[PDB]
C-alpha cells in the first residue's frame, strides 16, 4: 500500500527548513504557457509557536538593509515543492514548483492555527532592474538570448521566426519582468513564451519540445472529453507530465479521441490528509 | 548478478510431457538456432584470434 | 553525481553542463549497458559500463566543450544507491583526468 | 515488413522483451486470424514463447 | 468467437486424412482451451507468474480445508477469453482419487 | 454440536494473512460474526438512443453505454470477536498505526485480498473480567486482476525509467584527499581496485 | 394474486431471467421477501396570493430489495457474478409482476451463529431509465438509418504506396 | 396536469438534431438592452457514445478548409431553443 | 488509412491532405455504395465500391493536386476493422499509383 | 487479559497518572465500564474502466470514554480540576 | 488621502493623527498574526477603534508581535439577531 | 565467412515440418504454409 | 538489511581463528541486536536519554501494576532497525526471578 | 571528508553536536557498509559516541 510524499522547503538565512508530509499541508498549483507567472496557494496546519516565530516574520514585504549588499535572497525568501509516492521505502519524488512568498494570512482560529501563503515564480525580477543595454538592430533569437542572460535563466528557443530582423525591440523596458511580455507580444498567438521552473521556453504553439519523451497515458480518473481546443482530462500524480510536452492517449469509454496532444495548461491539487491528489491536463493537437 | 536463461526449450511444458510433434518442432528449431547463432559465433571468435 | 536506484532497467533525465541529458541503464547478460542521448539525439549505444573508462569514447562525441560520465567501479544494478556512484565531469576536470590516464 | 532494423550507425538497439513479445503475437494473429487465442496452454502459445525467446 | 488448432487426447497437433491443420470454431475451442488451462500447473508459464493450478501446494500436499483447490481451479477455468461464469464445482474425494466436476457458462 | 468435524469446502475458520509475509496472524481470536458488503453505482438519468435501425445493430448499442454507468466501489468487511490475551491486542494496534499495512481475509468460502483496517473498537465491562470485545473493519485497497502485464521471472521488467526530475549535485565524500582536485581523487579511487 | 388462474400445480415464483439469451441465472435461490419501491418528486411554486401551484412531476428509477438464502457455494459465487456483471440487462418476474431493464446494485452476505449451513443474503436491483421504452426495429440491415461519426483523424501509419497496391491487385 | 416542453435544436451539416424534454436539460438565458451579446449556458445529461461523438466533435473552434467556399455555417453551428407548456396534447411552445 | 466501424450505414468526416472530406458508406442491395463530399459541396453520388480500383474516376475530380481513395478488397460492413481497410493517397503517391496501374 | 502473570493479589486497575510528576490524580474513582475507539479514513479515487483505487489512509486521534462513580465530594472537585487543566 | 465620515484626512503613511489617544488592546477574538504588511487581528465591538488611529497590542498566544501599530483598514459585521458582532483590523508599524 | 546463402532456407523448414509432424501438406493455401513461410 | 560485528557471550568483539571481525548478515544480526537492546538500561545512551529498559524504576523497585515494565520491554524489543513486531510476551514472575520470553517477527 | 575548516579569518566556528554526529555516522557508514546498525547497544555505536564526544 503505497504512501504519498509531500515536502515543502524554505531557504531561510540559517539554512533549509523542510515541512514533511506528516503534518496537514494542502497545495494548489496552476501553470500555463503564458507570460503571467505561476501561482501556488499553500495551507499549513499545526505550526507551533517556535516555527510560527521562525517563519511568519520573514515575509515582511518592507525593505531592510538600505545599503543592499547583493540582491535576490536579501529581499524575499524562496520556496521549493516536491511531491511523489513511496513504496517499500523506495521513493519516486519529483519537483513541481519554485517560487517566492508574496502574501500571508491566517485562516483557522485555535485550537488548530492554520495559515495561507501565496507564492509566485520569478517574482525576484519585479524589483531587479536592467543594467545591460538591449540590442539595437538584431534578429529574434539574439533578443531571446539577451533576455535569458539578463534574467539569469537557461533558455531554449525553437521557432519558425528565428531569422526575422527587429528594430528597437526592448528600448522601453523598466524592470526585468517586462522582458517576457516583450518576447510574447511580437508574434502572438503562434509564438508562446513562458518561464517554467528555471527555464525560459519560446516555441511555436504546436511543437513538442522533446519529441522522444512522449508519455503514453491510458489510465484516467477524469474521463477524457473534447474541449473546444483539443482534449482535457485528469489523472493521479504522474511525475512524467510537464508543460509543452507530448502525450499519447488511449481511451476506453471515449475511443474516438485517441491521438497525440501537446500540453498547454496544468493544475495540481495535492494534499497529505485529504482526498485530492490529482493533475488536470489540457492539450492541443500535435503538428 | 542475477541469472539469465534465454533458452528456447523453456517454451516446452510438462503438459506436452509425451507429445512427439510439438517437442520435435521446438527442439529442432532450438538446434537450428544453436547451429547458426552461437556455434558460428564461437567459430568466428576462434577466427579473430591472431 | 547521478541519483540512481537499484532497478534492473531504468532511465534518468537531467540537465548537466548547460545541456539536456538522458541516460538509460539496462542489464544485458553479464554486464550492464547504457544508451546516451543529448538534447533528444542519440550519441552512442550499447556502451559497456566499466569502472573508470568513460562512457563517451569519441572526441566528436564527449566534447568540444561538453562533459562526460565515469563509473568508480564495475556496474551492478543491485548495488546502485548503496556504495556505488556515477559521476558527471565537465570539460576542464575531464581533460585533466584524461591527461592523467596516460 | 514488421522486422525492426535495430543495427543503426550509432549503435545496436535492444527492445524490451515485452515489445518483442507483442510483436510475435502481432505476427501470429495477423497470420492465422484476428480471432485466435494466444495462451501458453495451446501449441500456439508455446510457439509464441519460443519465438520471443 | 475464439479459435484454436485441434489437439488429441495427448496434446499434439492432430492432422486429418487430408493432413490439414484445422481451425476449430467456438464452443469446442472453448472446451479444448479450458481443458488445457486446467492442466497448466503453476510456476511453469514464463512471462506470467501466479498463473496455473497449485497442484503441488494445494491438492497433492497435505491440506486441512480443500477450499484452496476450488478457488485455484475456478480461477484457472476463468481467464479464458469466453468463459462468463462457473455453474458447479463439487470436489468428491473418494478413495485416493480427487474427483473434480465443473460446468461452465459461455457467451455462446 | 460436536464441532471440530468441519466439513470440507466450507470450513468456517477465519484466517488472516499478512500480505508481504504470507503467514497467518492473530490466530488467538474467537470471532462471532462476519459481514460482507459489495456496493456499486448505477446511473439514474433518462438516457437517449437512435432506435430506428436493424435489431442486432441496436443490440450492439444499449451495451457499452449501459456499461458506462456501472462502476464498482470497494468491498467492506466487518467482524466481531473476543480477544483473550494481550499480545494480539498490541499487534492489532501496531498494525493500525501503520499506513502501509495490508491483509488478506478468508471466510468460509469468500476470499478478500488487499484489505486495510479502517475502524477498531475495544470494550471492557464486568460481562468479561478477563477478555475484551473487538469490532474491526476492513476495506479493499485495490481490485483483483486475472492475467495480462509482463511479470517475468528474471531481470526482465517493464523498465519504467521516469526520472525527468533532478537537480545535479557534485558530492564530496569519495575517499580521502583534502588539498587534491576531483580528478586526482577519482583516479586514486579507480586505482584502488 | 387472482388474475391468472392456471391450474398447473408446480408453477414458478420469483426468477431472474437474462434479457439477452432468455436464460435463468441463480435459479436455486430460496427467496423470503420482495420489496418494490416507486418514487417521484413534484416541483412546486409559491404564488403571491397565498396558494401554491404545481407544474410537473419527475420520476426516478424504481428499486427492488430481495432477501434470499443460499443453500450451497455455487449460489454464492453465482450471486457474486450477478453483481459484478457490467453489460447484461436483467428481467425480474415476481409472483405476477414482470419488470425489465434492471441491474444489481448491492449484495450483503452474512455469517452468524444463527445459521452455519446456509448463508443469509440481501440483494438490491435498480432500473435503467430510458426514453421510448418500446424500440422500433427493422429486419433488413440495409434498410436502416444513418449513424453520424464526426471529425476523426486519418491516423496514417501505413507501409507504402506502390507495394500495397501491387499486393491488392496482383493478389500478392 | 400540464407538462412542460423544453426543446434544444442543433443544426448539423446533414440535418437537425433535437434534444427533447425527456432527458435532463438545464438552460440559463440572459437578455438585455445592450451591445453585449446574449448568453446561454446549457447542461445536458445522459448523452450516449453515438450522440457524444456526433455533437461534441463539431465544436472545434479551429478552422477547416481554409478556402472557405461560402461562410456562416462553414465555421460554427447554430442552436435554437424553444420552451413552453403542453396541456391535453395542446401545445404553446415559443422560441426564446 | 481511415477509421471505420461495422454499421450498415454511416458517415465519417476528416481533414486529410490539406482538404476537408466527408464520406458516406451504405449497403445497397448486393454491393456497397459511397458518397464523397468536399468543401461541403457534393462531388459524386453512389460510387460503387470495388477492391483495387479508385473511387474517383473523373480527371476534374481526383486532382489538380488532391488525393484519392482505394479499397484493398471489396467492401463488407461486417468486416470493417478486420481485414478490410480504406486508404488515402496524396497527389504524388496517387500519381505514381496510376503510373504503376498500367 | 492473560499476558502478565502477576501472583500479587492486590493489583491496580485503571489509573490516571500525570506525565510530568508521575503522580496519580483522582485515584479514588469507582470505575464501573471502559470504552476505547479508533478511527481512520482512506481516500478512494474512482477510475475509468470501472474499478476504484485507494491511495492512502489518514489516522485521527483516538478517543476513550470512561464512566465513574464519585463516592465522596473531593472526587468531584478533582474530576472538575482534571477537566479544566490546560 | 481619504474621507472618513465628514472629515478629509491627508497624512503620511506611518503617522498617527492623534498621538495621545492610543487605544491599548489586550482582548482578542481573532488570534493576532503577522500579515505581510504589519499585523492583523479581530475583536468585539470596540467604540474607540478608528481609522489612522494607533493601537498598543499585547498578546498571549503570540507574544512576539507586541508593539505599536497604525490602523490602515477596518471591517464591521454587526447583527441584531445573529452571531456576528465584530471588528477586523489591519495595522502597519508606527513610525 | 563473409557471405550468407539464403536460397536453401525455405527448404530447411519445408522439410523440418515434414519430418517433424508427418508427411502432409507443406502447400501454400493451408495453415501450415504461413507458419513455414514466417519461420523462413 | 542490517549488519553488525559478531560479539561473544560477553559483550566484546570476538575474532575468528584467522583474525577477521566478521560482519554478520541478516537474521543473526537481528537476534544479537535485540539481545543487546534488552540489556541497555535507561539513561545510558549518550545523546539520547529516555531509551533502554528502566529496570531500577519499573522492575526491581516495588510496584503496583507491573504493566509499565511490559510496555518498556516491548518498546526496547522494538525500535531495532529490522524488527517488525512482537508475537508473544510472558512476564512470568515466579518465586523471586522475573522471567521474560518473546518471539520476534522480522521482515525476512 | 566530513572535516570542516572552522577556523577562518573571522574567528572560530563551533558547530552543533547533531551536525558532527551526522558527519561521524556518515564516516563510519562509508568505512563499513551503507546498511550498518549504529545504536547505543551495539559496539560500533559506542565507537561513534566516543568519536563524536
Amino acid at each position: 500500500m503505497k504512501k504519498r510524499i509531500l515536502r515543502v522547503t524554505f531557504n531561510m538565512p540559517y539554512g533549509p527548513e523542510v515541512i514533511r508530509e506528516d503534518l496537514d499541508v494542502r497545495v494548489r498549483i496552476m501553470k500555463a504557457a503564458l507570460r503571467i507567472q505561476n501561482r501556488a496557494t499553500m495551507e499549513i496546519f499545526g505550526l507551533t509557536t517556535q516555527l510560527r516565530e521562525s517563519l511568519l516574520s520573514q515575509f515582511t514585504a518592507w525593505k531592510h538593509r538600505q545599503r543592499q549588499v547583493g540582491r535576490e535572497d536579501e529581499l524575499m525568501i524562496k520556496v521549493s515543492v516536491e511531491a511523489g509516492y513511496s513504496d517499500q521505502g523506495r521513493e519516486q519524488v519529483s519537483r513541481v514548483f519554485v517560487g517566492e512568498v508574496a502574501i500571508v494570512d491566517i485562516i483557522s482560529p485555535p485550537p488548530d492555527i492554520g495559515i495561507r501563503i501565496q507564492c509566485y515564480t520569478r517574482q525576484i525580477d519585479r524589483t531587479k532592474t536592467i543594467r545591460n543595454m538591449p540590442p539595437a538592430n538584431t534578429t529574434f533569437v539574439k533578443f531571446v538570448e539577451w533576455g535569458a542572460n539578463e534574467m539569469g535563466l537557461n533558455f531554449i528557443c525553437d521557432t519558425s521566426y528565428n531569422d526575422q530582423v527587429l528594430k528597437n525591440p526592448g528600448r522601453s523596458i523598466t524592470v526585468a519582468s517586462a522582458i517576457l511580455a516583450s518576447i510574447q507580444d511580437m508574434y502572438m498567438p503562434d509564438v508562446a513564451a513562458f518561464v517554467d521552473d528555471d527555464i525560459l521556453i519560446v516555441k511555436d504553439r504546436d511543437k513538442v519540445i522533446r519529441p522522444d519523451e512522449v508519455t503514453n497515458v491510458n489510465s484516467f480518473v477524469g474521463i477524457p472529453s473534447w474541449s473546444e481546443w483539443g482534449v482535457e482530462f485528469q489523472c493521479l500524480f504522474e511525475p512524467s507530465i510537464r508543460v509543452a510536452g507530448g502525450v499519447a492517449v488511449e481511451s476506453l469509454m471515449n475511443p474516438s479521441v485517441n491521438g497525440n496532444y501537446v500540453i498547454t495548461a496544468l493544475e495540481y491539487d495535492l494534499a497529505s490528509r485529504d482526498r485530492p491528489f490529482y493533475i488536470k491536463v489540457m492539450g492541443s493537437p500535435a503538428a | 548478478l542475477p541469472a539469465y536463461n534465454s533458452d528456447i526449450q523453456q517454451a516446452l511444458k510438462w503438459l506436452h510431457n509425451q507429445a512427439p510433434g510439438i517437442t520435435g518442432l521446438i527442439q529442432r528449431k532450438a538446434q537450428w538456432y544453436d547451429r547458426f547463432s552461437r556455434q558460428f559465433w564461437a567459430n568466428w571468435e576462434r577466427d579473430v584470434f591472431h | 553525481k547521478i541519483p540512481l536506484t537499484a532497478v534492473p532497467n531504468q532511465a534518468i533525465s537531467f540537465n548537466a553542463g548547460s545541456s539536456y541529458w538522458k541516460i538509460r541503464l539496462y542489464q544485458n547478460m553479464d554486464m550492464m549497458n547504457a544508451d546516451i542521448s543529448r538534447d533528444g539525439v542519440i550519441v552512442c549505444h550499447g556502451v559497456r559500463c566499466f569502472g573508470g573508462i568513460p562512457l563517451l569514447q569519441y572526441s566528436h562525441q564527449y566534447r568540444p566543450d561538453y562533459g562526460n560520465f565515469v563509473f568508480d567501479r564495475d556496474a551492478d544494478w543491485t548495488l546502485f544507491g548503496d556504495g556505488i556512484n556515477l559521476f558527471y565531469l565537465d570539460g576542464a576536470e575531464f581533460a585533466e583526468y584524461q591527461a592523467l590516464a596516460t | 515488413m514488421a522486422n525492426y532494423n535495430y543495427i543503426v550507425d550509432t549503435g545496436v538497439i535492444v527492445a524490451d522483451t515485452a515489445d518483442v513479445l507483442s510483436d510475435v503475437e502481432a505476427e501470429f494473429r495477423a497470420a492465422l486470424g484476428a480471432n485466435i487465442n494466444l495462451a501458453a496452454s495451446t501449441p500456439q502459445g508455446s510457439l509464441v514463447a519460443a519465438e520471443a525467446i | 468467437s475464439t479459435s484454436t488448432i485441434r489437439t488429441g487426447t495427448n496434446n499434439d497437433i492432430l492432422l486429418d486424412d487430408n493432413g490439414n491443420m484445422v481451425i476449430l470454431r467456438d464452443v469446442e475451442a472453448c472446451a479444448q482451451d479450458v481443458r488445457a488451462a486446467m492442466l497448466m500447473r503453476t510456476g511453469e508459464n514464463i512471462f506470467d507468474v501466479n498463473s496455473g493450478v497449485g497442484y503441488f501446494e494445494y491438492i497433492f500436499s497435505p491440506q486441512k480445508s480443500y477450499d484452496d483447490a476450488r478457488k485455484s481451479i475456478a480461477d484457472a477455468i476463468l481467464s479464458s477469453p469466453d468463459v462468463t461464469g462457473i455453474e458447479q464445482l463439487d470436489i468428491d474425494i473418494t478413495g485416493e482419487v480427487f474427483g473434480v466436476d465443473a460446468k461452465v457458462i459461455t457467451i455462446h | 454440536m460436536n464441532s471440530f468435524l468441519k466439513s470440507i469446502l466450507n470450513t468456517p475458520t477465519l484466517t488472516i494473512r499478512d500480505d508481504v509475509t504470507k503467514l497467518p496472524v492473530w490466530k488467538s481470536l474467537q470471532v462471532k460474526k462476519v459481514e460482507i458488503y459489495s456496493p456499486a453505482s448505477v446511473v439514474s438519468k433518462p438516457l437517449a438512443t437512435k432506435d430506428q435501425t436493424e435489431a442486432q445493430v441496436y443490440t450492439e448499442a444499449l451495451d457499452i453505454d449501459v456499461k458506462n454507468g456501472k462502476i464498482i466501489q470497494p468491498v467492506r468487511l466487518r467482524i466481531n470477536a473476543i480477544c483473550p490475551d494481550l499480545s494480539t491486542v498490541e499487534s492489532i494496534m501496531n498494525a493500525f498505526n501503520d499506513n502501509t499495512s495490508t491483509f488478506a481475509i478468508t471466510s468460509k468460502s469468500i476470499l478478500a485480498d488487499k484489505m486495510a483496517i479502517m475502524t477498531l473498537d475495544v470494550d471492557q465491562s464486568p460481562d468479561m473480567l478477563n477478555a475484551a470485545e473487538i469490532n474491526m473493519e476492513f476495506e479493499q485497497v485495490e481490485p483483483p486482476v486475472l492475467n495480462k502485464f509482463d511479470p517475468a521471472f528474471p531481470q526482465d521488467s517493464p523498465t519504467y525509467g521516469v526520472q525527468i526530475q533532478s537537480l545535479s549535485d557534485a558530492n564530496l565524500l569519495d575517499l580521502g584527499a583534502i588539498g587534491d582536485s576531483i580528478s586526482s581523487a577519482a583516479k586514486s579511487l579507480y586505482n584502488r581496485v | 394474486m387472482l388474475g391468472i388462474f392456471t391450474s398447473l400445480l408446480s408453477s414458478r415464483s420469483f426468477s431472474i431471467v437474462d434479457q439477452n439469451t432468455n436464460q435463468l441465472v441463480a435459479a436455486d435461490l430460496r427467496i423470503s421477501r420482495v420489496n418494490t419501491r416507486f418514487s417521484s418528486v413534484g416541483q412546486r411554486h409559491m404564488l403571491e396570493d397565498g396558494t401554491t401551484k404545481m407544474d410537473s412531476r419527475t420520476i426516478h428509477p424504481m428499486e427492488i430489495i430481495v432477501e434470499v438464502f443460499c443453500p450451497s457455494i455455487d449460489v454464492v459465487d453465482q450471486i457474486n457474478q450477478l453483481l459484478l456483471d457490467r453489460d447484461t440487462l436483467y428481467k425480474v418476474i415476481t409472483r405476477g409482476m414482470v419488470f425489465e431493464r434492471m441491474m444489481c446494485t448491492s449484495e450483503a452476505l452474512n455469517q452468524t451463529p444463527d445459521m452455519i449451513s446456509a448463508t443469509p443474503a440481501r440483494l438490491t436491483f435498480s432500473q435503467v431509465l430510458v426514453q421510448n421504452p418500446k424500440p422500433i426495429m427493422f429486419r433488413n440491415a440495409g434498410d436502416s438509418s444513418m449513424i453520424d461519426r464526426g471529425l476523426a483523424l486519418a491516423e496514417d501509419v501505413v507501409g507504402s504506396a506502390g507495394d500495397l497496391f501491387d499486393y491488392a491487385v496482383n493478389g500478392v
